[PDB]
Protein backbone atom coordinates (compact mmCIF):
# COMPACT_ATOMS: atom_id res chain seq x y z
CA UNK A 1 0.00 0.00 0.00
CA UNK A 2 1.58 3.28 -1.06
CA UNK A 3 0.22 5.14 -3.90
CA UNK A 4 1.57 8.07 -6.57
CA UNK A 5 0.87 9.87 -9.44
CA UNK A 6 3.54 11.93 -11.41
CA UNK A 7 2.44 14.22 -14.18
CA UNK A 8 4.35 16.78 -16.25
CA UNK A 9 3.43 18.69 -19.59
CA UNK A 10 5.20 21.10 -21.40
CA UNK A 11 3.49 22.91 -24.39
CA UNK A 12 5.98 25.78 -27.27
CA UNK A 13 4.76 27.97 -29.54
CA UNK A 14 6.51 30.33 -31.95
CA UNK A 15 4.99 32.52 -34.52
CA UNK A 16 6.28 34.85 -37.34
CA UNK A 17 5.12 37.11 -39.78
CA UNK A 18 6.42 39.44 -42.09
CA UNK A 19 5.14 41.65 -44.25
CA UNK A 20 6.70 43.76 -47.24
CA UNK A 21 5.61 46.37 -49.96
CA UNK A 22 7.21 48.87 -52.18
CA UNK A 23 6.31 50.94 -54.93
CA UNK A 24 8.02 53.05 -57.71
CA UNK A 25 5.91 55.09 -60.14
CA UNK A 26 7.88 57.36 -62.68
CA UNK A 27 5.99 59.50 -64.96
CA UNK A 28 7.35 62.75 -67.24
CA UNK A 29 5.37 64.42 -69.80
CA UNK A 30 6.61 67.03 -72.60
CA UNK A 31 5.01 69.34 -74.52
CA UNK A 32 1.31 71.13 -74.17
CA UNK A 33 1.70 73.44 -71.32
CA UNK A 34 3.04 72.30 -68.03
CA UNK A 35 0.19 73.28 -65.90
CA UNK A 36 -2.08 71.16 -68.10
CA UNK A 37 1.19 68.26 -68.39
CA UNK A 38 0.80 67.80 -64.76
CA UNK A 39 -3.29 67.20 -65.20
CA UNK A 40 -1.66 63.21 -66.68
CA UNK A 41 -0.39 62.26 -63.51
CA UNK A 42 -4.38 62.14 -62.22
CA UNK A 43 -4.48 59.08 -64.53
CA UNK A 44 -7.86 60.49 -65.29
CA UNK A 45 -9.26 60.68 -68.97
CA UNK A 46 -10.32 63.98 -69.41
CA UNK A 47 -7.47 65.44 -67.87
CA UNK A 48 -5.12 63.59 -70.23
CA UNK A 49 -7.52 64.78 -72.92
CA UNK A 50 -7.17 68.68 -71.34
CA UNK A 51 -3.35 67.72 -71.70
CA UNK B 1 -0.80 74.45 -60.62
CA UNK B 2 -2.83 77.42 -61.74
CA UNK B 3 -0.19 79.96 -59.29
CA UNK B 4 2.44 78.46 -61.42
CA UNK B 5 1.49 78.58 -64.59
CA UNK B 6 0.30 82.15 -63.90
CA UNK B 7 3.73 83.34 -61.46
CA UNK B 8 6.72 80.36 -62.29
CA UNK B 9 9.34 80.82 -60.48
CA UNK B 10 13.42 80.50 -60.95
CA UNK B 11 13.90 76.52 -60.25
CA UNK B 12 16.71 75.15 -62.58
CA UNK B 13 19.48 76.21 -64.87
CA UNK B 14 19.65 75.86 -68.83
CA UNK B 15 22.52 73.50 -68.76
CA UNK B 16 24.11 75.05 -71.63
CA UNK B 17 24.77 78.31 -70.45
CA UNK B 18 23.25 78.29 -67.32
CA UNK B 19 25.90 81.70 -65.85
CA UNK B 20 28.32 83.94 -67.00
CA UNK B 21 31.08 85.49 -65.13
CA UNK B 22 30.66 88.70 -64.30
CA UNK B 23 34.22 89.81 -65.34
CA UNK B 24 32.83 89.24 -69.08
CA UNK B 25 30.87 93.06 -68.73
CA UNK B 26 33.97 94.42 -67.41
CA UNK B 27 35.39 97.61 -69.26
CA UNK B 28 38.95 96.59 -69.64
CA UNK B 29 40.88 93.61 -69.71
CA UNK B 30 43.62 94.55 -67.18
CA UNK B 31 40.62 94.44 -64.74
CA UNK B 32 38.74 91.89 -66.11
CA UNK B 33 42.42 89.94 -65.99
CA UNK B 34 42.89 90.76 -62.19
CA UNK B 35 39.14 89.93 -61.18
CA UNK B 36 39.64 86.66 -62.66
CA UNK B 37 42.86 85.87 -61.50
CA UNK B 38 41.76 86.70 -57.90
CA UNK B 39 38.72 84.50 -58.70
CA UNK B 40 40.81 81.71 -59.58
CA UNK B 41 43.34 81.63 -56.89
CA UNK B 42 41.68 83.66 -54.01
CA UNK B 43 37.60 83.54 -54.10
CA UNK B 44 36.42 80.72 -55.22
CA UNK B 45 38.94 78.57 -53.04
CA UNK B 46 37.70 80.28 -50.12
CA UNK B 47 33.41 79.87 -51.41
CA UNK B 48 34.08 75.97 -51.92
CA UNK B 49 35.89 75.93 -48.63
CA UNK B 50 33.58 77.95 -47.08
Amino acid sequence: TGQLSAEAKAKYGESISSFTQYSNTHQEVRGGDGAKAHGVFSGKKEDFQAW
Amino acid sequence: VDSVSASPDFVDFVPTIPMQEIWTLCSSEAQAEAMRKHYDDVWAPAQSEK
